[PDB]
């Protein structure tokens, strides 16, 4: 039935993975242990866990996701853990070199030793379930093992299944903030992968995490936990229709066939809310249309850009938890007429209606409060190409004297794929100023 | 003898067809295990109309369920009275439509049209004689839009002779749910114009500010409107459930209803739609459900009636009244608002009371016209498919499924000649 | 299914190029994209497109080669040096 | 707006070139499919494998066929009644 497979790749997606599968097992009552000891005082597991999990004969959950990395050290790390026994040894395949923010080798001469492994796992995976609908691919464009690694496999998973849905889940190499140097080296040559080789692609970065933590959460000194738990949460309220039910379901492919207008432009606005801090959530009385409101608001975005530059084409709209209709409608007709609000002239209106009969949980030790109802928005505007007008810039400045670059010739391959890349970008971001044009 | 069969498809059309059958079963005296529990008499004779005598009395549904995913099955089942209805019935796939009405038409709409059409065949050969179908569903998705009008199309071509009546939900740019709503509904309406004998018009946004306006309901849900529609349909089909002294039948309507073929929608309205407040203070008599009858406030329609003419008028009543009032009220009303019906035809209003009263309560009666209000949505519709075409947005997902775009162009063709024809006929002169 | 499907692929192929007929029922206008296509001595490839089945394709792939030949003398005779006369 | 348009006339040849040749290799192997391709009327649809300009999607095609026809004179008779001959 409704099930899909995670795919974790780099450090980012392996902790990005182990974040929501904690998240799921502990809001569906799952044990660390893999069984149900809970034989004096249930608190809940009865429900549809097939989508993620699988029952055995024993009463087992295994997990059905990918953990591969390059390096072995995070592959240790996650060892050592206290959830060891809930996975497999066999599904987190360790490495001998890995690339460590480098594209040539992960993928030439280090990405192409460790095929047949991946495959045949996943293959196995596939075999195991009946219902496949999408993938859940996680990695990172500044890890060089997120990046080449990520990029050869999934150009065999769309010449292996043309039918399944292929997400992508990343994080933006920050304009102000960085990381690393050669981020946009690897980045350019992702994009050019994830455009003419899947159907959409989820981009988001860590500066407006920061700025959204210490504007509501207010906290001084944050940490990878709290920036894994929000991505844990957004992926749990996208995918809510699945695990449950509620008044309308929204499967993947439901939302997936809206939120791609044309081939080339597949790259949707995420926004949470209400992403606030335990006192944040007491004396605030929340509905439905002050944080549809607040949701359209740029500092609230994951993205850096500012809506009003450009327009929106399509939109889609979720909520989790006891969220009434009137209350939907009248938010719609809200934001119908608002101004400051702009749009095609063209599309009069489009968003869904996912509601969620299951409240959102929360997490001992978190920061996220008890909230009767969440929201989380996915639309299409052409504001957000600035970023990649950025960094077409910096890689074009970085280009012209070619910096870093003897390293990836050594390495092998083609110099002309950088031009490549870059003429492919230009052609993308004209295509998106023309689709931004109106009449 | 005389019976009729159920169909059903859409989530939509799902829950509002289990909505209709618990409350036909609660009006009818039926306990949720599957025996007879009422206590009135018309409730034995005509009960085998919807229902099959078995052993035991234990009548059983009919109806046939159709989804293209899993998820509806398990939600309708776990209701009250989910475990009344035929599992075999229950005919769903293993992929959902995704709100496309080309891919699951085409993918999801071949190699399980079998099983559905066999359970269908299987049910009308069970009884000795049938009237029409009946099928409840919504445009707003891939599964009641893309099956449904394929459903239609097969038992035309099989059973030419049969009634074809449907409660499909209309769209609405206030109000939506799918961004490629306008294809949809544009590729719809063909099939509609084209391979059906009746269309009634459903709108939620209409039916949410008359109960938001009137009811004034605290949490209105889509619970209250599928208790309105169930309600709706009731009062349509007591004229064969529940014989009184004129009873009418769902053929002799949609003859004397329907002026020309490309022209079968209708307006459905309900009368008693009251606060809870006011329930105990209301003066039950003819010229009050006259008014509510005759105003646009209490239509569920999306649009105003009052910007075209009057076509064709049904009153239904469902009560112990009286004839006289039915007459000189429709009488006056025509004298008094000449201009706002069709002047070349007389008598355009229809009698029809049934002497049985319903369950729960006393005085029922529902309004089946059908009104110049639509051309709106039509032209709207239109319109926002013309802007869509244009630039061809959110094409490339049905190029890919195998169809090509000269459908769209002879759908809209289609849009405007039936548009054209509806605003020369919205001003039917007398002469020159 | 497969015999199905053998029909299936043979007509999809057909109504393939039909639709790609029946748009450039009024692609064919365009000379700036014919040309861009065109330069690699794709008169060649347009050879093939008179060995194009059924009436449903042929039609309008007519109307194609019409606003084909317009656009110059040398297109005119394209119809000459790639043998399609 | 041509450009695109060639292209995909050509990875659609293309993707017809494959399948074609896989078809045709596939079904003339065992003699009910050479009963039902007689039957099924798929030879005024396999009329364009003697008539494309195709190299590897006539060779595999013709030389099934000739595996195809060889069973019994229905096949070799429908390819008369498909207007392939």
């Amino acid at each position: 039935m409704r099930e899909c497979i995670s795919i974790h790749v780099g450090q980012a997606g392996v902790q990005i993975g182990n974040a929501c599968w904690e998240l799921y097992c502990l809001e569906h009552g799952i044990q660390p242990d893999g069984q149900m000891p809970s034989d004096k005082t249930i608190g809940g597991g009865d429900d549809s866990f097939n989508t993620f999990f699988s029952e055995t004969g024993a009463g087992k959950h295994v997990p059905r996701a990918v953990f591969v990395d390059l390096e072995p050290t995070v592959v240790d790390e996650v060892r050592t853990g206290t959830y060891r026994q809930l996975f497999h040894p066999e599904q987190l395949i360790t490495g001998k070199e890995d690339a460590a923010n480098n594209y040539a080798r992960g993928h030439y001469t280090i990405g192409k030793e460790i095929v047949d492994l991946v495959l045949d796992r996943i293959r196995k995976l596939a075999d195991l379930c009946t219902g496949l609908q999408g993938f859940l691919i996680f990695h990172s464009f500044g890890g060089g093992t997120g990046s080449g690694f990520a990029s050869l496999l999934m150009e065999r998973l769309s010449v292996d299944y043309g039918k399944k849905s292929k997400l992508e889940f990343a994080i933006y190499p920050a304009p102000q903030v960085s990381t690393a140097v050669v981020e946009p080296y690897n980045s350019i040559l992702t994009t050019h992968t994830t455009l003419e080789h899947s159907d959409c692609a989820f981009m988001v970065d860590n500066e407006a995490i920061y700025d959204i933590c210490r504007r509501n959460l207010d906290i001084e000194r944050p940490t990878y936990t709290n920036l894994n738990r929000l991505i844990g949460q957004i992926v749990s309220s996208i995918t809510a229709s699945l695990r449950f039910d509620g008044a309308l379901n929204v499967d993947l492919t439901e939302f997936q066939t809206n939120l791609v207008p044309y081939p080339r432009i597949h790259f949707p606005l995420a926004t949470y809310a209400p992403v606030i801090s335990a006192e944040k959530a007491y004396h605030e009385q929340l509905s439905v249309a002050e944080i549809t409101n607040a949701c359209f608001e740029p500092a609230n975005q994951m993205v850096k850009c500012d809506p009003r530059h450009g327009k929106y084409m399509a939109c889609c709209m979720l909520y989790r938890g006891d969220v009434v209709p009137k209350d939907v409608n009248a938010a719609i007709a809200t934001i119908k007429t608002k101004r400051t609000i702009q749009f095609v002239d063209w599309c009069p209106t489009g968003f869904k209606v996912g509601i969620n009969y299951q409240p959102p949980t929360v997490v001992p030790g978190g920061d996220l409060a008890k909230v009767q109802r969440a929201v989380c928005m996915l639309s299409n505007t052409t504001a957000i190409a600035e970023a990649w007008a950025r960094l077409d810039h910096k890689f074009d400045l970085m280009y012209a004297k070619r910096a870093f670059v003897h390293w990836y010739v050594g390495e092998g391959m083609e110099e002309g794929e950088f031009s490549e890349a870059r003429e492919d970008l230009a052609a993308l971001e004209k295509d998106y100023e023309e689709v931004g044009v109106d009449s | 003898m005389r019976e009729i069969v159920h169909l059903q498809a859409g989530q939509c059309g799902n829950q509002i067809g289990a909505k209709f059958w618990e409350v036909i079963s609660d009006e009818h005296g039926i306990d949720p295990t599957g025996t007879y529990h009422g206590d009135s008499d018309l409730q034995l004779e005509r009960i085998n109309v919807y229902y099959n005598e078995a052993t035991g009395g234990k009548y059983v549904p009919r109806a046939v369920l159709v989804d293209l995913e899993p998820g509806t099955m398990d939600s309708v089942r776990s209701g009250p009275f989910g475990q009344i209805f035929r599992p075999d019935n229950f005919v769903f796939g293993q992929s959902g439509a995704g709100n496309n009405w080309a891919k699951g038409h085409y993918t999801e709409g071949a190699e399980l049209v079998d099983s559905v059409l066999d359970v269908v065949r299987k049910e009308a050969e069970s009884c000795d004689c049938l009237q029409g179908f009946q099928l409840t569903h919504s445009l707003g998705g891939g599964t009641g839009s893309g099956m449904g009008t394929l459903l239609i199309s097969k038992i035309r071509e099989e059973y030419p002779d049969r009634i074809m009546n449907t409660f499909s939900v209309v769209p609405s740019p206030k109000v939506s749910d799918t961004v490629v709503e306008p294809y949809n509904a544009t590729l719809s309406v063909h099939q509609l114009v084209e391979n059906t004998d009746e269309t009634y018009c459903i709108d939620n946004e209409a039916l949410y500010d008359i109960c938001f306006r009137t009811l004034k309901l605290t949490t209105p849900t889509y619970g209250d409107l599928n208790h309105l529609v169930s309600a709706t349909m009731s009062g349509v089909t007591t004229c064969l459930r529940f014989p009184g002294q004129l009873n009418a039948d769902l053929r002799k309507l949609a003859v004397n209803m329907v002026p020309f073929p490309r022209l079968h929608f209708f307006m459905p309205g309900f009368a008693p739609l009251t606060s809870r407040g006011s329930q105990q203070y209301r003066a039950l008599t003819v010229p009050e459900l006259t008014q509510q009858m005759f105003d646009a406030k209490n239509m569920m329609a999306a649009c105003d009636p009052r910007h075209g003419r009057y076509l064709t008028v049904a009153a239904v009543f469902r009560g112990r009244m009286s004839m006289k009032e039915v007459d000189e009220q429709m009488l006056n009303v025509q004298n008094k608002n000449s201009s706002y019906f069709v002047e070349w035809i007389p008598n355009n209003v229809k009698t029809a009371v049934c002497d049985i009263p319903p369950r729960g309560l006393k005085m029922s009666a529902t309004f089946i016209g059908n009104s110049t209000a639509i051309q709106e949505l039509f032209k709207r519709i239109s319109e926002q498919f013309t802007a869509m075409f244009r630039r061809k947005a959110f094409l490339h997902w049905y190029t890919g499924e195998g169809m090509d775009e000269m459908e769209f162009t002879e759908a809209e063709s289609n849009m405007n000649d039936l548009v054209s024809e509806y605003q020369q006929y919205q001003d039917a002169t007398a002469e020159e | 299914m497969s015999q199905r499907q053998v029909l299936q692929v043979f007509e999809q192929y057909q109504k393939a190029r039909t639709q790609f007929v029946q748009m450039v029922a009024e692609l064919a206008t365009r000379p700036q994209n014919i040309e861009t296509l065109q330069n690699a001595g794709v008169m060649s490839l347009l050879r093939p497109l008179l060995l194009d089945v059924v009436p449903t394709i042929q039609q309008t792939a007519a109307l194609a080669l019409g606003r084909l030949a317009n656009y110059n003398d040398d297109l005119a005779e394209a119809v000459v040096k790639g043998d399609i006369l």
